[PDB]
RNA sequence: GAAAGAAUUAAAUUAAUAUAAUGGUAUAACUGUGCGAUAAUUGUAACACAAACGAGUGAAACAAGUACGUAAGUAUGGCA
RNA sequence: AUUGAAAAAAAUAAUAUAUAUUAUAUAUAUUAAUUAUAAAUUGAAAUAUGUUUAAUUGAAUAUAUUUUAGUAAUAGAUAAAAAUAUGUACAGUAAAAUUGUAAGGAAAACAAUAAUAACUUUCUC
C-alpha cells in the first residue's frame, strides 16, 4: 500500500573521513526587472537570467515610485 | 515452545558442548567460547542440522 | 509542445487554434493575428516552433489580457449587479436562469454551473 | 525492477548524495599547508580588527546618544518626552533597497508619491 | 578543487537538443589505457571527471549585460549629484554665510512640534519640496555643543528616498566620511566622526 | 620588513633550508615543492591556484603587526612582558611555524628551534599542553601516584626519562609503561624541559625518584622509598639532559638504587618528581643548599616533609611501574642487595 | 556486569584532561572542521555577503537608535520563585514554578552596541503529508529544498502515531535545512526580490507572526515555490511542487524588534501589531 | 569594549529505562556513537545475606583464555 | 629512477625496509589511498590509427581499444523518529508546557523559551 523505495546496505563513513557536501554551483547572473544586475551562486546551468516580476517592479515593495 | 535448545559443539574435536537456547529460526549461530578440555578459545558451531527462514541476502553490490 | 506558458500543448498540433484551446484569455481571432504579429507561416504546428520563438509567443499573450486573469474581471462583473439588486444576481446565486431560461425544466443547466465565481 | 516515476525519484536522490560525486581528498606539502595557515590566520585576524573597529563605532554612537539625551533632558522636558517613546511599529522604508552586485538603468528617482 | 561532480544526467535528458549543446560546450577527461605511461597519476574517473583535479563546466534571449558601477557623474567629479558615489554612504553638507561647511542647522523657536518632525520641514522648505526624506528614528544621535554661543545643535538622522535638494546657506555637497574630513573643520570632524559610516 | 632583519633578532626565527625559504617567497608559482622528494610525485602534484599572492598580503599585513609589536616590545622593562610581546610579534611569522611544526622539539637542534627564543619556547609549551602534558595527569592520576606521594602537580616542566646505560636502546619513557628489571638495571637519563620564563644562572632543581609501594609489614601497609635523589642540578633551555656528565658526586644526595620488586608484592610504582628550588634575592650566583644526610632516610620517606623542610616546589613528574620478574634477582645480586623476600600469592 | 552503579572518582589536579587527544584511534578527527588537513573542511569565506555588508553599513546603526530608550533598565522574566520560609516544610523544597508560565521566561535586556539584533538562522521545515502514502514525495521535496538552499538538507520523520490523519510513527515525511551565515543571507535576498513578489494577493508577513522572544514566521504554498530560479529553470522536474514553513531566528531580545530588522532587509509586515 | 572558549549555578530522575510496582538513575543505569559480538567463558570459590531442610541472593579472591580501552582499566549477561 | 617547471637531511604519524634488547626500539627512505568492489546492444567521453582544410594543425569522421554512466540517501563520534536489549570506550541531555508558523485544526512537523561571577584566549580604545 505504502510506497516507497526500499534502502540497501548503508555505506559506513568513518570517524573523521566524513566530507562537507559541496555541490557544484555556478555564479549566476540575475537582471532584475530594471537593469540592476545581482551575482548569486545557483544549482542550475545558467549563467545569465532576466527576471519580469520582481520587488523592483511591484507596487507593495516601491509605493513612491497569453 | 517458541523457544528451544541447540549444541554448539567445538571446532577442536574435543566433544565439548556449549548447549545454548535459541529461537525457532535461529540464524545458524557460530559462538566463539572457551573449550577447557583443548585450553583455548575455540568457536563453536551448531551440532544437530537445523534450519533458518529464508534470510535475503544484503545487496553490498549495486544490481538490477 | 511544451511548457510553453506553462500550460503548454503537443506537437503536430497547429499553433493558430492551439492557443484558443489551453489559453483562456485568448481564442479564435485573437489566437489568429496573435501568430500573424508573431508571423508564423499558417497551417504550423507546435513541434516546428523554434523555442526562441515560443519566447515571442509568451510575451504576445503578456500583451493582451488571458487566463483566469479575465475570469475574475467577469466574476466581478457578475457580482457588480448581483451586490446591486439585480434579478440576476438572485439567478446567479441561486443558481437558476440568468438568462432567463427554462427555470421551471431546463434549468439543471444553470444550477451546475451558474455560480458566485461561475467559471470554475 | 522499477517503474519511470521510481526511476526518477532515483535520479533525483542522486543529485543530492555523495554517490560517486565528490574528488579526491585536498592533501598539501607542509610548505603549502603553513601558507595556508599564514592567509587563514590573518584573514581570521583582520575580521576580527574590523567588528572592533564597527563595534567601537556603535559604541561611540551609543554614548553620543546618552549624551544627547541627558542634555535633551535637563534644557526642555517636551522635547526629550518627543524623543523618548516606544518605536514598537517602527517599519523601514521600502526605498532603502539591499544595494545590488550592479546598478539599475534609472539610478536614482528625482520625482514620488 | 573540493566541488561535486555536476550531475549533467539531472539537468540534460539523455537524447536531447539541450544536452547536445552542452556537451559541445564541454570538453571530457583523458581515461586511463593499458600500456601507457600517465605522469601525473592514472585517471581517477566517476560520472566524467577528474577526481583528482578541479572541474570546469562552461555554459527575451538577449545577454544581461551590467551597468557599470562608476557613472557620469563620478567621471565629472559633480559633488551635487547623489548618483556619484554607488558603493558609499553619501551625506549631504552645507556651506553657510562663512566659509565653513557643516551639517544642515535651524533654529527651534517654536518648541511645540517633536524635533525630528521640525528637521524635516525645515529640509522641505528649503528643497521647495523636491526632497522625499526619512526619519530613522525621534532620537538625536548627538549634539554639538559650545560656550561662545551659548546653544545647543540636538543632531537628527535622516534618510533621503527619492529627490533632489538643489535650495540661509551658499552651497552644499553630498560627500563620503573621507572627503568631509577635507571639507569640514578638524574639531567639527572630531565631533562628529563616529556618527558617520565608514562605507 | 621586520621579519626579514637579523640584526637584533636570533638566527633559529628564519627556515634553515635555503630550498624551503625560496618556496615560500616567490613572485609566481613556478617552482615545486622541496617536501615532495621524489620527481613523479612533484609533477603529478598541483598547489591550489592564487595562494602566492594572497600569501604574499597576509604575510605584509602580520609582518607590519609584528614591526608594530617590536616597537612596544623595545620600550618594555618589565621581563615577562617583554616576552609576552616578542612571542605576539614573532608567533604568526611562517618561517618559525615552520621551524617548530616540522622539526623535532624533544631533541631540539639549536639553530632551528631554539627554546631560548620566548616564541619557540612558547610553542613547545602549547604543543606539551596539547597532549603529553594531559597524558602525563592522566597516569599520575590513574595510577594514584599524586596523593600517595606528594597532594597535587601543577605541570610546569616537561620531563622525559631513559634508561641508556642498562641495555643499549634508545626509548624515551612513556608515563606508567611496563619496564623490566634489566631496562631499569642502571640508572635513569632525565630532562626537563622548562618553558616558562625562569632565571637560567640561579634557579636551581632537585629531582626525587620515589617509590611509594615497598610493603612494611610491621605496619601492615607500604611505605616510601627514595630510590635516586639529586640536588642542586643546573637546567638550561636547551642544555637540559640530566646526566652523569652534568652533575657531580656532591649532587647526589641518595644514589640510584634499582627496582627490586619482590615475588607476588605486587606493582611498585616509580613517581619521579621534579622540584625547582626556592630563589633568594640579594646574591649573585645560584644559591645551593644543604641537606641533612643523616636525616632523611631511603627505606622510609616522607616526601611531603622532606619538600617543606628544603622549600621545594613541585614543576614536573614522571612515572613508570616494575614488578617482579626473573633477573630482579640477578639485579639485587648485582647490586649487592640480599636475596629478596618472596610473599603468598593470596592476598589474605 | 557486576554493577550499575555509576559514580565518577574525583581527582588530585586541575590539568583539564582531554581523553580525546590521548588516544591514536581518530587522527583526522583530531584536527578542526576549519583545519584545512581535516577531510571535513570546507572553504566558508568564499565571497562577500551582500546582505550581511548591507546591514553593517546602513541597518545596525539606525537599529541602535531606534532602540534607545533613555536609561532603560533590565526587565527580568517570569522565573522559578523561592517559597518563603514560614514553615520548615519549606526547607529543602522545589521552587514554585513561575506565575504564569510553567517554563521560566528570560530577562529583557536595553539594547547598546553589543546586543543589536540581527539574523541569526533560516530554518525551512517542510513536511509534505501525503508521503504518509508514498515515501518518494519526501525524497522529491528534500531535493527541492537543497535546490532552492545549496545547503543539504535533513529528512523528517513521523514522530508521532495518530488514526485520523493516515499517519504512523517512524516513517520519512518531507525535510528540513538550517541556514546560517552566507547561504541564509543569499535565501533571504532571493526571498525579499525573486519570489515574494510574484505571489499575487501577498499583504506580507503578519505583525501578529512570531515567538514572544526573536523569532518570526511565514510559510510559501505549492504554487509559490515555482518562482525559485532553480525550480523556475525545470518546472518540469517539479510537477508535484510541495509548501513549506519558513522560521527566521533573530539575535532580538523582543518580537517587534526582530520584525523592524526584518523590515530593513525589504520583508513587509501588514497586520495589526500586539 | 568585543568575540570565543572553557564552562558554573540553577532546574530536572515529571522524559526515559526490554515489561508490572516499588526502589535507583543526569556522577547518569537514560541517550548517541566507534569498535566489537567477546565475559550470554572455564576450573577451585572464602565469606557473608537469607535460611528448617532442599533451595535461593551478593561475592573478595586463585587460575585459563577472550573482548574493548592511550591508559586507569571494565566485562563471569541485561539498573535491581 | 625516465618528462614538466627552473651537495642532502632534520618534527608527528603512516607505510617501506632493515637491525638492537630475557626494553613494542631505533636507522635510512617516501609521503599512497581516504565513499570504493562484478554484472550495462544502446548513454557519454579519452586515447591510437583512417578523409578534407593552412609535410603540416584544426575539423569532421570511421575501427579497435578502453574509460566512464548500474546514477540511492548517514558526510555526523550523529544524540529522545524507527531500527539489536550482552561487552567496552567516548560524548550529550530529556519531557512537559506557552508565543508561534502553507494547508494546520484539540490532536502532523518545525522554531524559540534560566543565570553569566569568575577564569582563559584574541582583537582593540
Amino acid at each position: 500500500t505504502r510506497i516507497t523505495l526500499p534502502r540497501r546496505p548503508a555505506k559506513k563513513i568513518q570517524l573523521g573521513k566524513s566530507r562537507p557536501a559541496i555541490y557544484h554551483q555556478f555564479n549566476v547572473k540575475m537582471e532584475l526587472s530594471d537593469g540592476s544586475v545581482v551575482i548569486r551562486r545557483s544549482q542550475y546551468p545558467k549563467g545569465e537570467i532576466r527576471l519580469i516580476q520582481d520587488q523592483r517592479n511591484n507596487p507593495l515593495w516601491n509605493p513612491s515610485r497569453g | 515452545s517458541k523457544n528451544s535448545v541447540i549444541k554448539l559443539l567445538s571446532t577442536a574435536a574435543s566433544g565439548y558442548s556449549r548447549y545454548i537456547s535459541i529461537k525457532k529460526g535461529a540464524p545458524l549461530v557460530t559462538q566463539v567460547r572457551y573449550d577447557p578440555v583443548v585450553k583455548r578459545h575455540v568457536l563453536f558451531k551448531e551440532a544437530k542440522k537445523r534450519k533458518v527462514a529464508e534470510r535475503k541476502p544484503l545487496d553490498f553490490l549495486r544490481t538490477a | 509542445v511544451v511548457h510553453i506558458l506553462g500550460k503548454g500543448f503537443k506537437g503536430k498540433e497547429v499553433i493558430k487554434i492551439a492557443l484558443a484551446s489551453k489559453f483562456y484569455g485568448i481564442g479564435k481571432t485573437t489566437a489568429e493575428k496573435i501568430c500573424s504579429k508573431l508571423g508564423f507561416y499558417p497551417w504550423m504546428r507546435m513541434h516546428q516552433l523554434s523555442e526562441p520563438q515560443i519566447m515571442s509567443i509568451a510575451s504576445e499573450l503578456s500583451t493582451m489580457t488571458i487566463e483566469g486573469d479575465a475570469r475574475a474581471i467577469v466574476k466581478d462583473n457578475i457580482a457588480l449587479k448581483r451586490k446591486i439588486g439585480s434579478y440576476s444576481g438572485m439567478r446567479h446565486t441561486l443558481h437558476l436562469p440568468v438568462r432567463g431560461q427554462h427555470t421551471r425544466n431546463n434549468a439543471k443547466t444553470a444550477r451546475k454551473l451558474n455560480k458566485i465565481d461561475r467559471r470554475g | 525492477s522499477l517503474s519511470p516515476l521510481a526511476q526518477r525519484v532515483v535520479t533525483q536522490l542522486s543529485v543530492m548524495s555523495a554517490s560517486r560525486k565528490q574528488p579526491k581528498l585536498l592533501k598539501l606539502a607542509r610548505e603549502d599547508l603553513i601558507k595556508h595557515q599564514t592567509i587563514e590566520k590573518c584573514w581570521s585576524i583582520y575580521q576580527q580588527q574590523q567588528r572592533e573597529r564597527r563595534n567601537l563605532q556603535l559604541e561611540l554612537q551609543y554614548k553620543s546618544i546618552e549624551r544627547s539625551m541627558n542634555l535633551l533632558q535637563e534644557l526642555s522636558p517636551r522635547l526629550f518626552e518627543a524623543a523618548n517613546a516606544s518605536e514598537k511599529g517602527k517599519r523601514f522604508p521600502m526605498e532603502m533597497k539591499v544595494p545590488t552586485d550592479f546598478p539599475p538603468n534609472t539610478l536614482w528617482h528625482y520625482n514620488f508619491r | 578543487r573540493l566541488m561535486w561532480t555536476f550531475p549533467a544526467y539531472f539537468y540534460f535528458k539523455k537524447g536531447t537538443v539541450a544536452e547536445h549543446k552542452f556537451l559541445s560546450l564541454q570538453k571530457g577527461p583523458i581515461s586511463k589505457k593499458n600500456g601507457i605511461w600517465f605522469p601525473r597519476g592514472i585517471p581517477d574517473i566517476k560520472h566524467g571527471r577528474e577526481r583528482s583535479t578541479k572541474q570546469e563546466v562552461k555554459l527575451v534571449n538577449r545577454p544581461v549585460i551590467p551597468n557599470d558601477r562608476i557613472t557620469e557623474a563620478d567621471r565629472s567629479n559633480d559633488m551635487k549629484s547623489l548618483e556619484r558615489q554607488l558603493s558609499r554612504t553619501l551625506y549631504l553638507l552645507v556651506k553657510d554665510k562663512s566659509g565653513t561647511w557643516k551639517f544642515p542647522n535651524f533654529d527651534l523657536s517654536d518648541e511645540s512640534k517633536p524635533l525630528h518632525v521640525h528637521a524635516e520641514n525645515e529640509l522641505k522648505l528649503l528643497s521647495g519640496d523636491q526632497i522625499y526624506t526619512w526619519s530613522v528614528s525621534a532620537t538625536p544621535i548627538g549634539v554639538l555643543q559650545d560656550e561662545r554661543n551659548r546653544t545647543a545643535e540636538f543632531i537628527v538622522k535622516s534618510h533621503i528616498l527619492a529627490g533632489k535638494f538643489d535650495l540661509a546657506f551658499e552651497d552644499f555637497a553630498w560627500l563620503t566620511k573621507g572627503e568631509i574630513s577635507e571639507y569640514v573643520p578638524k574639531d567639527y570632524f572630531n565631533k562628529t566622526e563616529f556618527l558617520l559610516a565608514d562605507n | 620588513h621586520i621579519w626579514s632583519d637579523f640584526t637584533t633578532r636570533p638566527s633559529s626565527l628564519s627556515i634553515q633550508s635555503s630550498k624551503v625559504k625560496n618556496y615560500l617567497f616567490q613572485k609566481k608559482a613556478s617552482l615545486d615543492p622541496p617536501s615532495i622528494s621524489r620527481r613523479s610525485n612533484r609533477i603529478k602534484y598541483s598547489p591550489p591556484e592564487h595562494i602566492d599572492e594572497i600569501f604574499r598580503m597576509s604575510y605584509d599585513f602580520l609582518e607590519q603587526r609584528s614591526s608594530k609589536f617590536y616597537e612596544l616590545a623595545n620600550k618594555t622593562k618589565n621581563p615577562l612582558k617583554k616576552d609576552a610581546l616578542l612571542i605576539k610579534a614573532e608567533i604568526n611569522n611562517p618561517e618559525v611555524q615552520y621551524n617548530f611544526q616540522f622539526n623535532n622539539k624533544l631533541n631540539n637542534v639549536k639553530d632551528i628551534i631554539d627554546y631560548d627564543v620566548p616564541v619557540y619556547r612558547h610553542l613547545g609549551k602549547q604543543h606539551w599542553e596539547s597532549y603529553g602534558q594531559m597524558l602525563l595527569m592522566q597516569r599520575l592520576e590513574t595510577l594514584a601516584a599524586i596523593p600517595d606521594t606528594l597532594p597535587t602537580l601543577v605541570p610546569r616542566a616537561e620531563v622525559n626519562i631513559k634508561f641508556p646505560f642498562s641495555t643499549g636502546v634508545n626509548k624515551w619513557i612513556e608515563p606508567g609503561e611496563f619496564l623490566s628489571s634489566n631496562v631499569t638495571s642502571m640508572r635513569p637519563i632525565f630532562k626537563i624541559q622548562e618553558y616558562e620564563l625562569v632565571n637560567v644562572e640561579k634557579q636551581l632543581y632537585t629531582v626525587l625518584i620515589v617509590n611509594p609501594d615497598v610493603p612494611d609489614l610491621s605496619n601492615d601497609s607500604f611505605k616510601t622509598a627514595l630510590c635516586y635523589g639529586l640536588v642542586n642540578i643546573n637546567l638550561t633551555y636547551n642544555d637540559n639532559l640530566i646526566d652523569p656528565r652534568k652533575f657531580h658526586s656532591s649532587n647526589i644526595i641518595a644514589d640510584y638504587l634499582p627496582p627490586v620488586p619482590e615475588k607476588n608484592a605486587g606493582k611498585q610504582r616509580f613517581v619521579v618528581w621534579v622540584f625547582r628550588q626556592p630563589l633568594i634575592e640579594d646574591k649573585q650566583g645560584p644559591n645551593m643548599l644543604e641537606i641533612d644526610r643523616k636525616e632523611l632516610s631511603r627505606d622510609d620517606f616522607d616526601i611531603r616533609q622532606f619538600t617543606k623542610k628544603y622549600n621545594l616546589t613541585a614543576i614536573g613528574a614522571h612515572i613508570w611501574r616494575s614488578e617482579w620478574d626473573a633477573k630482579v634477582a640477578a639485579v639485587r645480586e648485582k647490586y649487592g642487595l640480599p636475596p629478596g623476600r618472596v610473599f603468598s600469592r593470596v592476598r589474605r | 556486569p557486576k554493577s550499575a552503579c555509576s559514580l565518577v572518582k574525583p581527582v588530585h589536579h586541575l590539568v583539564k584532561i582531554d581523553k580525546s587527544k590521548l588516544s591514536p584511534r581518530f587522527p583526522e578527527l583530531k584536527y578542526d572542521k576549519s583545519d584545512i588537513r581535516s577531510p571535513g573542511f570546507k572553504p566558508k569565506d568564499t565571497h562577500a555577503d551582500r546582505l550581511n555588508d548591507h546591514y553593517l553599513n546602513t541597518l545596525q546603526s539606525d537599529l541602535l537608535l531606534i532602540n534607545y530608550s533613555h536609561n532603560a533598565a533590565v526587565v527580568k522574566g517570569l522565573k522559578q520563585r523561592a517559597w518563603s520560609g514560614d514553615s520548615p516544610y519549606h526547607l529543602n523544597r522545589p521552587p514554585k514554578n513561575p506565575r504564569g508560565s510553567k517554563a521560566q521566561l528570560p530577562d529583557i535586556h536595553p539594547i547598546k552596541w553589543s546586543n543589536i539584533p540581527g539574523l541569526e538562522s533560516v530554518v525551512i521545515n517542510c513536511f509534505v503529508r501525503e508521503a504518509r502514502e508514498n515515501q518518494l514525495l519526501a525524497i522529491t521535496a528534500a531535493l527541492q529544498l537543497q535546490q532552492i538552499t545549496g545547503c543539504k538538507p535533513h529528512p523528517i520523520f513521523s514522530k508521532n502515531d495518530v488514526p485520523t490523519w493516515k499517519l504512523r510513527k517512524g516513517h520519512q515525511m518531507g525535510a528540513k535545512v538550517e541556514l546560517k551565515g552566507k547561504e541564509m543571507s543569499q535565501f533571504l535576498s532571493t526571498l525579499t526580490e525573486i519570489v515574494l513578489p510574484r505571489i499575487r494577493e501577498y499583504k506580507g508577513i503578519s505583525n501578529q507572526s512570531g515567538n514572544r522572544f526573536g523569532g518570526i514566521s511565514f510559510g510559501l504554498t505549492a504554487e509559490d515555490i515555482k518562482f525559485f530560479p532553480e525550480i523556475d529553470a525545470n518546472q518540469d522536474s517539479w510537477p508535484k511542487t510541495f509548501g513549506m514553513h519558513i522560521n527566521i531566528n533573530t539575535s532580538a531580545q523582543l518580537d517587534y524588534q526582530a520584525r523592524t530588522l526584518l523590515s530593513g532587509f525589504q520583508f513587509p509586515f501588514f497586520g495589526e501589531e500586539k
